[PDB]
């Protein structure tokens, strides 16, 4: 029944997937232990589309966990939920890949391919219909950034009409963990671009800028971070595995948001979001979600998007709510920012209304648009990528394993046509 | 505004002073309920803090501990709930049974 | 499952190892005798002790180092000493006579008895490991059997193991203050032996750590014992990465690969913060903000160089304690704001950042007070060319009237390796001149 | 300067073509397409042995 | 439905609301947590004009309180029915302004407004019908007279249309409290007049004569002056929150008082103010009403209104009375003192009626009046003002934050102006 | 066709011109080696204005390089754009005057203005139609105001009726280069006041505080200064060139701002001027452009026009923009402004608006208004020149050549004329 399977690669791709399973399994009712204490039915009719089943009546994610060394691994068998998690489905390396985008797409990569696509190739092939994959990884990493875009293509060239969603995160000038991170991140980008249906950008910068003012919590720390984005992810699939108003699936979503196919970039947002101490003091209703819900402060992304313009934009609703506000609220604000979006798309505003809120909520939403705006992500990343290269710094390692200078100046050319392409449709007028 | 002073003088009672008022005002009432809430509230815990207002300033704010379904339940921090002993060896590595393997197969 | 393999050679290798393994023994709990005490001990996958240390099959846990010298009273002294019954009888391995601070007869003579069964003993603890990293070496430069085993250990290593990575604490002499005074001859001569042969190479001159424990621990009088502590910390502060839970860890292979830019220049000078003793602990609140600005601070650099006469080029900076990412990330935004400490421009991002969540530990006895929050820094800059500057000028002084050489031609060594070794140096100062300039 | 006139009248003559047709994954699913519902026909028009 | 949103900055600002919020939570019943607890359903019929509505049902205020230290709001944060306020209004700075004008006006207003501006958009964005703005500040003081007025310029500019108010407290030569007052006091007053609709001058020497003589309570304190003018402001806008006979909103008091563009300068007070002893021994009727109210000792300002002649006044009865009564009283009294009325303009007397008195009175009067005797108020402030800038004192401290003495000099002319064309008509005859 | 000819005197001048030659450049599309590089048709329809038709189709400007040193020469000549200039127009002395006023007028100028006379007639007749000539130059230095003043006066008399423009850097006393400024300014005055048709006054001293506050750049060179006059300079002739729906050439506005043939100095100001980092947000509307042109801080002559009363005023408005809007805000601030603008000229502003904008700018304005507040800058002149000529220092090298004491006397005698002639006006009324 259009189910989808989970992969994630990575420190970062796997502490994402360590908090999304648990965001999940709150929502559908499931205790660490695997066993259902729901309480209504619509919970459980549509659980296969993430939970397959085991004997005892416990149900088990369809998760796939990667990463080319077994440190990160032994943390997620110990944390909490750790125990829904398969033995088999766990497939690690005994080297890493030291931050290094060669290392981890040409040499460990390839020869850890094999036993990673084995599973996925199992676990596709079982359900009934499959609907698509999703992937968390990071773009400022080596074995998240390497053999993470090499599953890609692979993923790509055997199962050719499925949706591929990819929640990347890119490293940003501001909040930077790495020295090397601009050549293993425009290297991705390039790679992103071949095979992915849809991409949606995260920072770190964006995630930190929210704590500090909108939740006001004076000691945010990466366990706050993760939940916002799987807050989200569950989010953009809400009407899936629910009834509503009306539906939408991941499909429904690219057509409505990639008037061309090689501008498949998102930006995405989560509300409502209220410090501890001003809850009490907000009344919560449908024209302030959507008040909130294009703020330029409350997307998780650092690129501004009144810098640029809208080409395409979706909202998803969640609880029990009328149309006839939905449906004008969304006419509201596009009239009064006409200047935001572009003028050859009328009607550029997609709506969708799940009946079933997130656990503990009455009402939320989920934003996702297509910008302009993104493209000054690429310009500062291939800005510091050039001015490595012109000295050809820390390329004696990327040398090492068979990559030429022809790759790396290819990655320049392809980075910049898609920037190029931004813009040119931004400056068009009928 | 003003020094809440309250003794048996009437020149200096406020409420003794501030009775020219049409009606009786919401102010003195209410600070001495706050008073008597905040030493109640006091005795619960056990503070004596040497005087009934260094505790008053924090006894009287409305803050629930939990969301209030206007925002994700995240709390208020995983740093907010974690203890900290210092003993040597204690954030070693664990090793859990996913990774722990012994016999090294050999084929393919 | 991670190991690493310590090589200690020369007095000041030994006497650093006996400090560093003090520490060791000490943060894992081990007692001097061998075996661990708790009594409360139990298997399955508790074992965060084998990257250093390893099962004897029956009780104690033995070492994975072996220690290295021609002259026999300071192994003696350890084989006498309270650690006697740690070390394996066999893995201290000794010489009968001292090369007598000539780099000759360490390298070509006497070395060549002993550098088999060193192999041998490497080889034999190498097959133990099953994940081995790498190799440490701590030696003293200015010194006989130190440079010219360690040269020969070096190369021989190089062509045994190949891509395994190696990483130098070695010792150079003080720019002004010594003990010996042919120091500039072996000095130079293994300054070519390393150039070519090691992975990382870290400054640790002595007049420095001096002053370290001077201006902050308020001692009048350290000694060998208190520089040798303080290589530990910083020791430990590296290597913590491997066997303690942290937000975000390093490996061997992850430092070298955001620290060297180029295959020739690897030498690079180190830091740490906050030094302290037990009465100013007292009185500071020791912030992260705080302790990165003073590891930043010149008179902090574990070498005797001043980095405001040069560009960097990298910074691996290690945390352990209770920091957190946002003030961390704060931090180096202040001090890419501050104006003093500047990059090269080919350089956008510098900063590699590992955080760890085990606290330092304190040795009963020493001089650091017991803190909650620590800093290790090991960075790269162009003005390390002046300790190569210093020794080529004292070596020209005395090669000039040919002192001494009389004792290293007699020995074997040609004349000419002088010559050698001063071009191949020579050629070495000039890469790090070209490297610092704009585009 | 008038052969740099001609060249550059010549190099300014050309330049509205964008005809966009990105195609690198899209076009590897409708080459699937195309060929499941095509070959589907050729599978069931053959010729038994 | 024609609501209303505050504004309050500075010290004596914020005092003045927050008393005014108490004595409104009072009237409409609402208890400091926020719960509606009243007897008669009238007081939730309007509720909406001074109180928004949030989840569980409890009240916030539309408030806003701005200042450049936050030594004030922390003691409001903390003072009874303090927690009524929503912490995201609370904007502030953290150096002060330190009593001058530039401060709080050139370099630390402005970058600091920004802020409190977009919080008012965003409140009167929200508000269905909105009908006006009222602020209480204070001219002598330096956070006060200068970013209140900033934003009194942003406001108006960017509302062109709706009617605005200031409860302003200008300093008087007999309560002095700063010797750099007659400065921004100038300046204040020069920018105020191009912009505020409607000015409520006060005085703290007034209040305390006041409470010396009719009060007659030995020992008063800044209570009781924050809450008479409380009940003044309260006093204000009965007929828009309750049922009466003539309902007059804020604009028919504008019609009905201002005659020329230029004049609207008003001075207000109160009835009925009696002494603790005679409480029970006083009747209250209409004429007492309107002699006190018309009684010259009555009023809030220094100026003596017997010094010049009335243009216009309105008084707002409050309370069950009959209609003759009170309009047989205003025509007495404006015979009987027909020289001290304009004679051009016939029945300059205006008298409205709500059908609620205050809580625990009987009838109450509040009186409003356009009177020619506020020049001997601003001629006071000018006197000190030239002959302390004549010697150019305490000027440097103004000249070293941007700004020139050209603007002193023009802002001085202007109240020269002013005070000329308000007061031609004390001797101008038809 | 009714075309103008340029001639630039003194290191100052060839600096401006220098740069004034790159911006007219740019503006109609002429690149370092003189070929055509626009893109409109309308970019060669008046581009005779300033430019001659050489073989091979390359243009080539109107301009003669004077001065006493060729060290400025060599310098231009070397710089960018400094291929475009004839050789032969390039005249220089191979002495200098050493800031000698007397020395640029009497003895080297004499023999030099032989060859100066020659080209410029060659270049008047040249044209078919000839309007005016434009001259910058300086009055602080010898060579530039010396035999500045001079030229002027002699070609004038060959042409009588022809318009004559010269922009004029007086020297500043707060921010002086030369000990002899007074005196060489004032002989300069006296020798301008009675040959110039139009004169604009430029204070070095203004051109660094708009560069210090409104554009907010830390570090400004020689280079940016002759950026901003050259803006302006460039707007004033703006329709001369180009259509637009009031086209008003130099001799429309000669004659709308002299009342009077001994009243020529003017004031002239820019805008938009925006800072480096500025946000894209909105777009300069006439109202906000007005706004800051009037502004007195905006202006480039220490003279502040708020210390006196505007005689007249001129706009230029560049851009597609209603006559409507741009006509009644004038009236708007000649009535709120009334104080500041002389009351026996009605309705004293006039406007211009050319359909043209500037190079990537959608709306901006030049100001050229004359005002009654120029005759600080004379009287603070006389007053220096004054004190340093009953001394008699740095006067005998002044009378050691040709002339004596008369002709100060005389030149003093009638700058005090000017200003007791100029102040009537001011004091005047109707
Ligand atoms: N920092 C430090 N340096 C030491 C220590 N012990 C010896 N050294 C250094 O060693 C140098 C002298 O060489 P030694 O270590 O005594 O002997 P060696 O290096 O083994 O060479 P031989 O003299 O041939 O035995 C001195 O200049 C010291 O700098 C120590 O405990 N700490
Ligand atoms: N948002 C988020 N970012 C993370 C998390 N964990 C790590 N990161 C980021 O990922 C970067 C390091 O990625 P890395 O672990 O080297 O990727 P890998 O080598 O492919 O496993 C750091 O700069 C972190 O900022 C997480 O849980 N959430
Ligand atoms: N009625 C009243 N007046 C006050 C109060 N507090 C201060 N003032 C007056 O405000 C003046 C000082 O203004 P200030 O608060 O310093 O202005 P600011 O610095 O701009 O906030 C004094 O002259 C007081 O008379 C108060 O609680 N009630
Ligand atoms: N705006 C501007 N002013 C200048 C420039 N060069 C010199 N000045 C001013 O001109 C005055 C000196 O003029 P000077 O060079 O002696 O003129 P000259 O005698 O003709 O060469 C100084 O006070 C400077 O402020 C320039 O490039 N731009
Ligand atoms: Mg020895």
């Amino acid at each position: 029944m259009r189910e989808i399977v989970h992969i994630q690669g990575g420190q970062c791709g796997n502490q994402i997937g360590a908090k999304f399973w648990e965001v999940i399994s709150d929502e559908h009712g499931i205790d660490p232990t695997g066993t259902y204490h729901g309480d209504s039915d619509l919970q459980l009719e549509r659980i296969n589309v993430y939970y397959n089943e085991a004997t005892g009546g416990r149900y088990v994610p369809r998760a796939i966990l990667m990463d080319l060394e077994p440190g990160t691994m032994d943390s997620v068998r110990a944390g909490p939920f750790g125990q829904l998690f398969r033995p088999d489905n766990f497939v690690f390396g005994q080297t890493g890949a030291g931050n290094n985008w060669a290392k981890g797409h040409y040499t460990e990569g390839a020869e850890l391919i094999d036993s990673v696509l084995d599973v996925v190739r199992k676990e596709a092939e079982g359900c009934d219909c499959l609907q698509g994959f999703q992937i968390t990884h990071s773009l400022g990493g080596g074995t998240g950034s390497g053999m993470g875009t090499l599953l890609i293509s692979k993923v790509r060239e055997e199962y050719p009409d499925r949706i591929m969603e990819t929640f990347s995160v890119v490293p940003s000038p501001k909040v930077s963990d790495t020295v090397v991170e601009p050549y293993n991140a425009t290297l991705s980008v390039h790679q992103l671009v071949e095979n992915a249906d849809e991409c949606m950008v995260i920072d770190n910068e964006a995630l930190y800028d929210i704590c500090f003012r909108t939740l006001k919590l004076t000691t945010p720390t990466y366990g706050d971070l993760n939940h916002l984005v799987s807050a989200a992810m569950s989010g953009v699939t809400c009407c899936l595995r629910f009834p509503g108003q009306l539906n939408s699936d991941l499909r429904k979503l690219a057509v409505n948001l990639i008037p061309f196919p090689r501008l498949h970039f998102f930006m995405i947002g989560f509300a409502p979001l209220t410090s501890r101490g001003s809850q009490q003091y907000r009344a919560l209703t449908v024209p302030e979600l959507t008040q909130q819900m294009f703020d330029a402060k409350n997307m998780m992304c650092a690129a501004d998007p009144r810098h640029g313009r809208y080409l395409t934009a979706s909202a998803l609703f969640r609880g029990r709510m009328s149309t006839k506000e939905v449906d004008e609220q969304m006419l509201n604000v596009q009239n009064k920012n006409s200047s935001y979006f572009v003028e050859w798309i009328p009607n550029n505003i997609k709506s969708s209304i799940c009946d079933i809120p997130p656990k503990g909520l009455k009402m939320a939403v989920t934003f996702v648009g297509n910008s302009t705006a993104i493209q000054e992500m690429f310009k500062r990343v291939a800005e510091q990528f050039t001015a490595m290269f012109r000295r050809k710094a820390f390329l004696h390692w990327y040398t090492g394993e068979g990559m030429d200078e022809m790759e790396f100046t290819e990655a320049e050319s392809n980075m910049n046509d898609l920037v190029s392409e931004y813009q040119q449709y931004q400056d068009a007028t009928a | 505004a003003e020094k809440y002073k309250n003794e048996q003088e009437p020149k200096d009672n406020t409420s003794i002073q501030r009775s020219w008022l049409p009606y009786k005002d919401k102010a003195l009432q209410v600070a001495e309920n706050n008073l008597i809430k905040n030493q109640t509230l006091n005795q619960t815990k056990g503070f004596t803090p040497f005087n009934p207002l260094i505790t008053y300033k924090n006894n009287m704010s409305q803050v629930q501990q939990h969301d209030i379904a206007t925002s994700l339940p995240i709390g208020s921090g995983e740093h907010s709930d974690q203890k900290r002993t210092n003993q040597p060896g204690e954030f070693r590595h664990v090793r859990t049974d996913v990774t722990l393997i012994r016999n090294k197969p050999v084929t393919k | 499952m991670r190991e690493v393999i310590s090589i200690h050679v020369g007095q000041g290798g030994i006497q650093v190892g006996n400090a560093c393994w003090e520490l060791f023994c000490l943060e894992h709990g081990i007692q001097p005798d061998g075996q661990m005490p708790s009594d409360r001990t139990i298997g399955g996958g508790d074992d965060a002790f084998n990257t250093f240390f390893s099962e004897t099959g029956a009780g104690k846990h033995v070492p994975r180092a072996v220690f290295l010298d021609l002259e026999p009273t300071v192994i003696d002294e350890v084989r006498t000493g309270t650690y006697r019954q740690l070390f394996h009888p066999e893995q201290l391995i000794s010489g009968k006579e001292d090369a007598a601070n000539n780099f000759a007869r360490g390298h070509y003579t006497i070395g060549k008895e002993i550098v088999d069964l060193c192999l041998d003993r490497i080889r034999k603890l190498a097959d133990n490991c099953t994940g081995l990293q790498g190799f440490l070496v701590f030696n003293s430069v200015g010194g006989g059997t130190g440079s010219g085993l360690g040269s020969l250990l070096l190369e021989r290593l190089s062509v045994d193991y190949g891509k395994k990575s190696k990483l130098g604490f070695t010792i150079y002499p003080s720019p002004q203050v010594s003990t010996a005074v042919v120091e500039p001859y072996n000095s130079i001569l293994s300054t070519h032996s390393l150039l070519e042969h090691t992975d990382v190479a870290v400054m640790l001159d002595n007049e420095a750590i001096y002053d370290i424990c001077r201006r902050n621990l308020d001692i009048e009088r350290p000694t060998y014992t208190n520089l040798n502590r303080l290589i530990a910390q910083v020791i430990s502060s590296l290597t913590a990465s491997l066997r303690f839970d942290g937000a975000l860890n390093v490996d061997i292979t992850e430092f070298q690969t955001n620290l060297v830019p180029y295959p020739r220049i690897h030498f690079m000078l180190s830091s740490y913060a906050p030094i302290i003793s037990a009465e100013k602990a007292y009185h500071e609140q020791l912030s992260v903000a705080e302790i990165t600005n003073s590891a930043f601070e010149p008179a902090n650099m574990m070498a005797k160089c001043d980095p405001r006469h040069g560009k960097y080029m990298a910074c691996s900076m290690m945390y352990r304690g209770d920091v957190v990412p946002k003030d961390v990330n704060a931090s180096i935004a202040t001090i890419k704001t501050k104006r003093t400490i500047q990059f090269v421009d080919w350089c956008p991002t510098g900063f590699k950042v590992g955080i760890n969540y085990q606290p330092p530990t304190v040795v009963p006895g020493g001089d650091l007070a017991k803190v909650m929050r620590a800093v290790c820094m090991i960075s790269n800059s162009t003005a390390i060319a002046e300790v190569f500057s210093r020794l080529d000028h004292k070596f020209d002084l005395m090669y000039a009237k040919r002192a001494f050489v009389h004792w290293y031609v007699g020995e074997g060594m040609e004349e000419g390796e002088f010559s050698e070794a001063r071009e191949d140096l020579a050629a070495l100062e000039k890469d790090y001149e070209e490297v610092g300039i704009e585009t | 300067i008038e052969q740099d006139y001609m060249y550059r009248s010549q190099q300014d003559s050309f330049k509205p073509r964008l005809l966009p047709k990105g195609n690198k994954a899209s076009d590897l699913s409708y080459t699937y397409t195309k060929q499941k519902l095509s070959q589907i026909q050729q599978n069931n028009n053959k010729e038994l042995f």
